[PDB]
């Protein structure tokens, strides 16, 4: 529609709002111009949620503990408090990865203090020090503790960085205290920048005295990618067979050594700029390490991520991905002409957590397929700066979107396809709109590389042109 | 590699031999694991003996837990109310991981606010964030009511509740006559069945205390049945079912039934059904209450006995037989109604069933973990039908129910094998699956992982797992399913036996080898 | 060897070693057996393209038939009437055998009796046998009705039913009031659902040819519902329930779901409901007749139609969405009365359920086999699901119900690689399931070998069986379940799902090797 | 009770039949007296079944096809008529075995000629012909075919034998015709001996000629076991402890080769002799060869067997029965410590085909279990005869019992325990007694030896004393 309709249709969504709650939600919601590079003149966001209104943001607990940390398999993550923080968030992102899981992996496990009425009363520090003998006793092969602080721990005055200290150094262990108390902050976008912190200040600095590792021209690291479904080892399979060496993933699939040897590669390769900025920029500064922000959603912008990656090493590398690109273009022009002509013409309504509401933008026009609406829950004002460009002209743009305010958009501007996530999904199903999990792939992918590009084609197809859509009224009415 | 007419996901995409490869060559180049003889080591030593007794020495760490914290619970007793919308006073995350659990059990839409209170809360308090989310939360979703529960935050902050809303009243945030029940539930106290009952009886005492001067116990000719934490929609059909076949006048309070199966039809109704103010007003006129899960209603039992001057009877939860027996004959002696000849009929084809299908239940070994009502109600109904709940573990338990279990156990000489454990998590039950090997667990999808364990040790250690219980993840339509009356105990049976033939079926499919026993009759 | 402590069965009893050893003695020296080398070439050549085509190539040879005889299904429509006794007039080794297949798959007393013809009634008839049996049967049994079928052996000796029955009421061996309906049901003519519909037509002609002069089309406000051979207890109640729920007059003939679940309660029930005899006479006055399997009944069709005068609708299987959505539409305009709200919301709920599991229902290949309107009701809903039928079997189907599957599939693109196969047995389906693999099977226990057979191959191969349709053997209390309605369409949806989740479960259970994607929310 | 309350009890339950049928059913009904050694003075048995009745009884085409040819494994059976007969005989009987179902053992499949109205008028020799044609071409592992003729092909004038001849002629097969159509005889008896008769005519003077089997003086065949749930092997290894070498196994995981070096043992172990009597007396005619009846049922008569047996041959086999017997003494002695105080003294009645009804009784008097009432389907009067001594005082004795009669007869006596087939297991677990199968062993077994014993005992307790026999009335009744 029209831009003047998309305002309109913006005001008449605000107007049910009270005063205060209507003047704060104007500023998180805009109508797109491609020709706009700064996002603060147009849109606000990373504030705070309007009490009561049922926003999707999480907390800084699910930003440290649920994304950067828990990913990484060789180390046991304590979600350290009241058992529900911990338990809520078990195995629920399919961040995969390789390993046994009682024995030397530990990501789907849930491990916690536990807090009772004691612990909160008068404190947890000692029953911490007693679940860290407890974890060594019973899982030996654990390479590493982190202690992911729930809510109670940063308002009973507990100490977990002096427990940590002495803990790791009784035992030799390196355990990470993270702060990540889901008070703090707004939403997840703490939580990544208090586990990236946490990351540079207890584990990135372990091998800088040491030089047993051998170093490669061709040595890069994987910074931001969580392997939702395989989507790393997508990637991983992409830049290896274009002559690189990918020595470290972050933090899907991720171990404590990868982390500890990133700082031993030529090129950073940050996939999400959001969680994993502060770290790619201290490791740039620290050890002069240059990072890169690549695209592997579609075949266009993976083909564009690896030749701007293959532009910054030698001729060899060049010539490796035009090799790769050659041999995968039979298959994703297949995926192409099978799956476009289904899917051409057919809009998108997007809003996931930081990177992907303008990431997967070009995966959807590869398909014919247009977004005319993309939000973000946690997104900063650079993420909005690079969405403004990926976006169409008077397509709507919201942040920290409300449920009766994703409800109302939808219902007006009417998508033939919805990508949310788990919140949303039957509440735009019973509206009869097509919807796909954009954070845990519907339990399907991955949907990086070309591979991932097949299944996500094959995904919109199996979901959109579903019969299902076409029975929600019943005969008689 | 992708061909485009046999598009693989994930599985078997990563069982590529290229794919292998760049996973070996990571895990040989930069990993540093350990030896995969080591690796093997130590797992053959957690399934020992020596590790469980290791295990079973632990304090201060739980692993794997096998419940939630209380708010989960109040949101949905809040739920089961007409038009009411669930409201936490606290952190925005608490809500987020809460709507996202009930999505996932109940692949269902799941309404609930947060006032989202923030480090600036963290010393101030969250006294504008209650008058602002109110205010907010009337204005945007216009609920008839609002149930207000805390997260463990605002708990250990000391935010007053009630405080609150007077003062969000008082300064017209929210008019004064609109319902705004509430109600304690800190996460570090008890589980989120405790939860549950802490918002039902905030509300009851909200609808009821201050007016009793005017109530007559009896005066509806009606039962009040209070359900507690219940996630299969077929108990409160199968509870309403029962009731009306008996003629019985009943009010379902926290009724979420309706809320939580929505048809899809085109339009999203964030609300539907529920009990309506006007019930809650009402019971303190009804004939009697009863308690469907007692064991996570003692705060209820407490209000209703001491307040509505009900005398609530002394009923266990209608599961298995002889229980739904006794809660019949109790109703049926508390209304006057007697059992209709369709409730007796139904009683003897589930005996009938149990019957057909002794021979296959009888001397089974079975691992279960749950919630306090529901485990005992299943081993109860495990030893009806002549099974050995060798292993029987509430991670929310106490110790009277233990007793209560251990009195249920001793009544029956199938429970002579059986230890019930309290305040132990899924890694104990891993442990105790390993060193005594029951036939099979019962359970929600947290149990998949143990079966997966015992699957690595070797098939014929391998505990199949039956997904019974609250959370079910990786099955559909299971919350569906109805446990209570002889309804539940029907389903139960059936799922019970078919597992067992099930996996009778998989040990025999082995041709010239075990295909001797694969009878096409069992 | 026992332990008195863990008594061992069959398996895994002979697995120990001496039974081995001693079975391998056996085996070397006195059974002369084929090589193991030549049989594993001779089963992989079986799995192959080249067996396929010889196998299909077959004219005489039957292997693992899809189907019964005719006088099982008049057994179980005889069944379907108030106090009356199943006869069939011929052999008693096909009752004992009608009886053990009813008692396996309901696992509950069937009675019906035999006439006990002999070889001295090889040539002289049966005449004796009738007047004998129908007197004895009267004297002992005290039915209200016996209805008359015949085994292969009277039809080919030529036994006249009628004049049988007519010599035995004249003279005396039973009273010349007594209703005795009959019915020729050639075993080497159509099938047991033949049967079925061969009964049904006797009996309803029995009772209402004579009798039309009187008889007024509509005037008891009432629509008849015939339901065919049936063995889901749950579709007859769905039935029962649907039209009860739109207030709508019917008349279920052939009712048998009442003596098929009768209560274990110290008392044994030879009898229990039924269409009563006064439903049937009074049957030609309804507003008009529904037939639930039309394409076997189609000589009861015939007589509704020429003596009832019956406008009876063109309707399919109320089986899956838009068949059952059909069903309901034309119930209210026979009826006139509306479609409550609550089928509206048990539809919505229905499409809610597709809509959460299309996802892993999209795609997925099946081979099915049954009966034919069971499977053509069948493929219209995996087709509506998103699901593809790639093998689809009908042992007693004909050209044109090939024909309208054929059609049913060209109007859907999940029916573009579907092929129907009538007049093949198990033995062509596993052919099938071996050169075009599908991904499940959906059928009766029968299809369990072939299951084996497929996993002899590779795991990799191996296609697993849904046990939906008639008989189920080796489950319990499958028979009480639904497959008719929203409600059946409900659990069908269920089971499909939740056989997908189950065995990609099974699938991803490898630990570090597939238990990557051993998801916990699915 | 009393013997004189037996025959009231009997008057009482015969009233109700009409004159012809009661006259008939009287001499089928009887009072059990030990000391009585004709039992044609006392029941009547292989007769005719009243009409319309519900006798038990199956067909000869039961008693051939179901009982003595289907558990032959490595031949295919086909089932010669219409569809019917044996799609309601597949895998209905758990005759066990070892062997792979499609390619070299066909005892769970079912083949069929599959009549039609065409072949019904034409007849089906030429179908029959080339139904054998595909057969060999199908199942090219099959060493033998037999033909077991339904009901209509008795009676259109089917010439099976002739067509069975040319055929066999032609491929070098044995092809065995059975003329074992349903109407023939009065039940499974019958057929049995219809069976027996083409094992003589047909397999069982194949190698009359051949001497290249090398025989041991300890050389003994298992007739008339049918390794219901494996039977027949828990027989064979006790007497394989024994020093005995068994050759064959009829037919019970049998093959033909095992029937065809059945002339050449020297002692034939008749288990079953109702259904292979008439083989037994054969070989001993012909080959001289000695057959002895014996039973495994219990720890008695396990015993008694194995001393009889081991007295037909020399010291050394006698040396290792009692090693045998010393070694199983403490397995079913601590299984009679176990299960004998759980059953004793209680009480059972039992109706089944022609061998168990007297077999399984010292079983269940080794455990303190007494039978009141026993009876058969198809039993002849040497049947009867072996029966008596078997059972108490004042017994009841059944032949061919009716199902009005057996209900009749079981509330009257109220027993303990019933066993008998799936046709009354569902109708007396209606009633409240516990019920056994006595056919398939309620899929469980083996029954025979020592294991059998373990196995028997413990089914025994599980059913007679589980609680849902306890909660049949409800409460409030
Ligand atoms: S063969 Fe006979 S009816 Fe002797 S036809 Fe029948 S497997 Fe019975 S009492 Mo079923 S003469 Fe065998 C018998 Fe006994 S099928 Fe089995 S149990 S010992
Ligand atoms: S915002 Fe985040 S998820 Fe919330 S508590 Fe705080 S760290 Fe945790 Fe925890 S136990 Fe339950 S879910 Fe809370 S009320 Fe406390
Ligand atoms: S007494 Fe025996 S089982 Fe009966 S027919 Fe005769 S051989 Fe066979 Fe066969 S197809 Fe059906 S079941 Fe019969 S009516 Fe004919
Ligand atoms: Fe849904």
């Amino acid at each position: 529609m029209s831009r003047e309709e998309v305002e309109s249709l913006i005001q008449e969504v605000l107007e049910v709002y009270p005063e205060k709650a209507r003047k704060d939600r104007n500023k998180h919601l805009a109508v797109n111009d491609p020709a706009v590079t700064q996002s603060k003149k147009c849109i606000i966001s990373n504030k705070k949620s309007q009490p009561g209104l049922m926003t999707i943001r999480g907390c800084a607990y699910a930003g440290s503990k649920g994304v950067v940390w828990g990913p990484i398999k060789d180390m046991i993550h304590i979600s350290h408090g009241p058992v529900g923080c911990g338990q809520y968030s078990r195995a629920g992102r399919r961040n995969y990865y390789i390993g046994t899981t009682g024995v030397n992996a530990f990501v789907t496990m849930n491990f916690t203090s536990d807090f009772q009425e004691k612990d909160i009363v008068f404190g947890g520090d000692k029953k911490l020090a007693k679940l860290i003998d407890e974890v060594e006793t019973l899982f030996p092969l654990n390479k590493g503790i982190s202690v992911q602080s729930e809510c109670p721990i940063g308002l009973i005055g507990d100490d977990i960085e002096s427990v940590s200290k002495v803990k790791g150094a009784e035992l030799s262990k390196t355990i990470v205290p993270v702060r990540c108390e889901g008070f703090r902050g707004v939403s997840q976008s703490l939580g990544h920048h208090i586990a990236n912190d946490a990351v540079r200040d207890w584990v990135l600095g372990k091998r800088d005295e040491d030089t047993t590792f051998a170093s490669t021209p061709y040595d890069v690291a994987i910074i931001g990618d969580y392997n939702i479904g395989g989507d790393a080892w997508s990637s991983r399979i992409l830049l290896e067979e274009m002559g690189l060496r990918c020595v470290a993933q972050w933090s899907g699939d991720g171990s404590i050594s990868e982390i500890e040897l990133t700082p031993k590669v030529k090129l950073n390769l940050v996939h999400c700029y959001r969680s994993m900025n502060y770290i790619s920029r201290h490791m740039e500064e620290k050890y002069g390490i240059p990072w890169m922000e690549y695209n592997f959603f579609g075949p266009t912008k993976t083909i564009e991520s690896l030749r701007a990656i293959a532009a910054k090493f030698d001729e060899s590398i060049q010539k490796k991905c035009e090799e790769v690109i050659a041999k995968y273009k039979p298959e994703w022009e297949a995926v192409v002409a099978k799956y476009r002509p289904r899917l051409e013409g057919k809009r998108v309504m997007l809003y996931i957590g930081g990177l992907r509401p303008r990431h997967v933008i070009g995966a959807y026009e590869d398909l014919g397929m247009e977004v005319v609406g993309t939000g973000y829950e946690f997104a900063h004002n650079d993420d909005y700066d690079r969405t403004m460009k990926e976006m169409g002209d008077s397509t709507l743009l919201y942040d920290d979107v409300t449920g009766y305010e994703f409800e109302e958009f939808v219902k007006r501007i009417k998508p033939d396809l919805i990508g949310s996530g788990i919140k949303e999904k039957f509440i735009f199903q019973k509206m009869g709109i097509p919807f796909r999990e954009m954070h845990s792939w519907d339990y399907s992918g991955p949907y990086h590389g070309f591979d991932g590009f097949a299944i996500f084609a094959r995904d919109m197809d199996m979901t959109l042109n579903n019969p299902c859509w076409k029975k929600l009224q019943a005969p008689w009415e | 590699s992708q061909q485009v007419d046999k598009i693989k996901a994930s599985y078997p995409l990563f069982l590529d031999q290229d794919y292998k490869d760049m996973l070996a060559k990571k895990r040989d180049g930069f990993e540093e694991k350990y030896p995969q003889d080591k690796i093997d080591e130590v797992f053959q030593w957690t399934t020992t003996k020596e590790y469980q007794e290791l295990n079973f020495q632990r304090e201060a760490l739980t692993v794997n837990p096998a419940k939630a914290c209380q708010p989960l619970g109040a949101v949905l007793c809040a739920l089961g109310f007409e038009k009411t919308m669930p409201y936490v006073h606290g952190s925005q995350g608490c809500v987020a991981y809460f709507r996202s659990y009930f999505n996932r059990h109940f692949r269902e839409p799941v309404s609930c606010v947060s006032d989202s209170m923030t480090e600036d809360a963290a010393v101030f308090g969250g006294q504008q964030n209650m008058k602002d989310g109110l205010q907010n939360c009337k204005a945007t979703y216009k609920p008839d009511m609002i149930a207000v529960s805390t997260t463990c935050m605002a708990e250990v902050i000391g935010d007053d509740l009630n405080a609150f809303i007077n003062n969000s009243k008082k300064e017209g945030f929210i008019p004064d006559e609109f319902p705004v029940p509430f109600a304690h539930t800190p996460s570090f106290v008890g589980s989120h069945v405790t939860g549950w009952d802490n918002m039902f009886e905030g509300i009851a005492r909200y609808f009821t205390l201050k007016s009793m001067d005017d109530k007559v116990v009896g005066s509806n000719k009606k039962i009040n049945i209070v359900p507690g934490f219940e996630t299969y929609l077929g108990n409160f059909r199968v509870i309403k079912r029962m009731l009306s076949e008996m003629g019985v006048g009943y009010s379902l309070l926290s009724d979420p039934e309706e809320v939580l199966d929505t048809p899809a039809d085109g339009q999203f109704r964030m609300y539907a059904g529920g009990t309506t103010q006007e019930e809650m007003k009402d019971a303190p006129n009804a004939l009697n209450t009863v308690l469907l899960q007692p064991w996570h209603l003692e705060k209820t039992k407490k209000f209703v006995e001491g307040t509505w001057k009900h005398e609530v009877p002394k009923l266990n939860i209608p599961m298995g037989l002889d229980w739904t027996d006794e809660f019949l004959m109790k109703v049926s002696e508390i209304s006057g109604q007697p059992i209709p000849a369709s409730l007796t009929k139904e009683r003897g084809r589930l005996v009938d069933m149990m019957t057909d299908s002794h021979t296959w239940l009888h001397g089974k070994r079975f691992a279960l973990w749950g919630d306090p009502d529901f485990v005992m109600g299943l081993v109860k109904f495990l030893l009806e039908l002549g099974c050995e709940p060798v292993h029987i573990l509430c991670h929310n338990g106490n110790k009277r129910w233990k007793k209560a279990v251990d009195a249920i156990l001793a009544a029956s000489p199938y429970g002579k094998n059986a230890t019930v454990y309290i305040g132990k998590d899924l890694w104990h039950l891993r442990s105790l699956v390993f060193t005594d090997k029951p036939d099979f667990m019962i359970g929600n999808s947290y149990g998949k992982f143990i079966q997966r364990d015992t699957l690595h040790k070797g098939k014929e250690f391998e505990v199949p797992l039956i997904r019974i219980g609250f959370p079910i993840f990786d099955r559909h339509h299971l919350h569906r399913s109805t446990t209570l009356g002889y309804e539940g105990a029907m389903q139960i049976l059936t799922t019970l036996v078919n597992s067992i033939l099930e996996r009778l079926d998989e040990e025999t499919r082995g041709m010239q080898a075990t295909d001797y026993n694969h009878d096409l009759v069992r």
